[PDB]
């Protein structure tokens, strides 16, 4: 058991040091836009199918 | 808006016809600032205007500040005027009405305030101070419960009226009755005397509609003030409008009177806390309210941002929660309300301490009403299609000049305007384009 208990103390030392990042990226990459009338502009993420529904003048 | 605001506004024709009543004169020199009322004295005796220069080196060059204000308040009530004193020199000299005024009303001279008191013998019917403190307090409860909307306080249309006229109180449809608006709540929480200060600025703003003399309902008011209590004075001496006013003031419990065509009328408490009792709420560290008090007004006011846990028949004891604090709020009432509430009504016992009421609580209730605010919500437009910074700028630029910019961000080029302008930024926009 101390055998067991001395190999497990330093078993997840070299674990935590292999992630990195926990937090993930969430940056909306739309692609290209859609036209709708009265001048109306829609743009479709490709990461989480995020709509964002715009006037350009 | 406080009596010095008030009087700021007013011609110089009614200023100096207020000036011909002793006791105004009196009321305006006790509401000048400490510094002011030594000038006024010093000035009192002199028939000479004096050196600018010389009035200024009384005051010390540090507390220059306070001279100054005192200079233009005292300029602003044209209590004194600037001579041209020969040579180029400017002297300044009290207003000769004024000053014979306050004279007279110090000193002595002239005819008394009140006609005579002692032609029509003793009253008949005549009451102690008790009496008429009761049916002051009496006639201010139901006052306040009819702006609550309690049946059981009926009072004339007219002064219905006017509270609808002030704003308290808003009347959707005829017929039902109006309802106390959040306005109606701050008048509720303010003091006592600031209440009867601030009713009796609406009467004096209405009065225009009745086309009531200004000059001689503020006289009689501020003669009220300085009025002895328990002593009647001569309804005789009085224009036909005053007296209807006086009639007012008799549903108000200023003024008590036995009957409309009687002539004798006794001051109250109240009238003379206008110019201008121990508290019965005791506060503790643990949130807790003991209040001693009966009346349902009282208790109805502590339950508006209180929760109430027991009723005595002496003693009120109440809990301050946030969720109560809360719902304060969203009716309408601000936490500083709430605090000088708390301290006016505050127990003579808890006096004894350095703070009226505890840090700790006031504190708890301030970071309570900054909870609802802390979320700001603008509604309006973005614009974030800018392709050049100088466009960019162009564009802020008129915005700015419009005065309809709510956020910038030159960093990103995102900008956010209101919807009104959004409009005029647009076409902006589109004629300078075109003229490109």
């Amino acid at each position: 058991k101390k055998f067991d208990k001395k190999v497990k103390e330093l078993r997840r030392a070299v674990r935590s040091s292999v992630w990195k990042r926990e937090t993930i990226v969430h940056q909306h990459e739309y692609g290209p836009e859609e036209n709708l009338e009265d001048d109306m502009y829609r743009k479709t993420c490709t990461m989480c199918g995020h709509e964002l529904t715009y006037e350009k003048m | 808006r406080n009596l010095q605001e008030f009087l700021g506004g007013l011609s110089p024709g009614v200023l100096d016809r207020l000036y011909g009543h002793p006791a105004t004169c009196l009321a305006v020199f006790r509401e000048l600032p400490s510094l002011a009322k030594n000038w006024v004295m010093r000035m009192l005796f002199l028939e000479q205007p004096l050196p600018q220069a010389a009035v200024a080196l009384w005051v010390k060059k540090e507390f220059s500040k306070a001279q100054e204000e005192s200079t233009g308040l005292l300029s602003g009530l044209r209590i004194w005027h600037t001579q041209l004193l020969p040579g180029g020199l400017q002297g300044l000299i009290l207003n000769p009405i004024f000053r014979q005024n306050l004279r007279i009303a110090l000193l002595g001279g002239g005819k008394a305030w009140s006609d005579d008191t002692s032609q029509l013998g003793p009253d008949k019917h005549a009451r102690d101070v008790p009496s008429l403190d009761k049916y002051a307090e009496e006639r201010w409860e139901v006052v306040l419960h009819f702006m609550v909307g309690s049946p059981s306080a009926a009072v004339s249309q007219d002064l219905a009226q006017l509270l609808s006229q002030a704003g308290l109180m808003k009347s959707t449809e005829p017929g039902e009755p109006p309802c106390i608006t959040s306005a109606g709540f701050q008048f509720l929480l303010l003091d006592t005397p600031a209440q009867l200060w601030y009713f009796m600025l609406q009467y004096l703003q209405t009065a225009q509609s009745r086309g009531m003399d200004l000059v001689e309902i503020l006289s009689f008011l501020f003669q009220l003030s300085f009025s002895t209590l328990g002593k009647d004075y001569s309804v005789e001496g009085m224009s036909d409008s005053l007296l209807n006013f006086l009639q007012h003031l008799r549903e108000f419990g200023l003024v008590f009177q036995r009957k409309r065509k009687s002539r004798r009328y006794y001051p109250t408490r109240l009238a003379i806390n206008l110019s201008s009792q121990p508290g019965f709420i005791v506060v503790e560290t643990n949130y807790r309210l003991y209040a001693y008090t009966e009346s349902e007004l009282q208790i109805a006011l502590i339950a508006l941002f209180s929760e109430m846990l027991y009723r005595f028949p002496n003693m009120v004891v109440a809990q301050v929660t946030r969720e109560s604090v809360q719902q304060a709020i969203a009716s309408g009432i601000t936490a500083q309300q709430i605090i000088h509430f708390l301290r006016t009504r505050a127990h003579p016992v808890m006096l004894k301490q350095t703070p009226v009421l505890p840090p700790t609580i006031t504190d708890q209730i301030r970071l309570w009403e900054l909870e609802r605010d802390r979320l700001r919500f603008t509604e309006g437009v973005l614009y974030n299609q800018f392709l050049s910074q100088v466009d960019f700028e162009l564009l802020l630029a008129h915005a700015r000049e419009l005065g309809v910019l709510v956020f910038e961000n030159s960093a990103k080029r995102l900008m956010v305007v209101t919807p009104a302008g959004h409009s005029d930024v647009k076409r902006f926009w589109k004629r300078q384009k075109h003229s490109s």
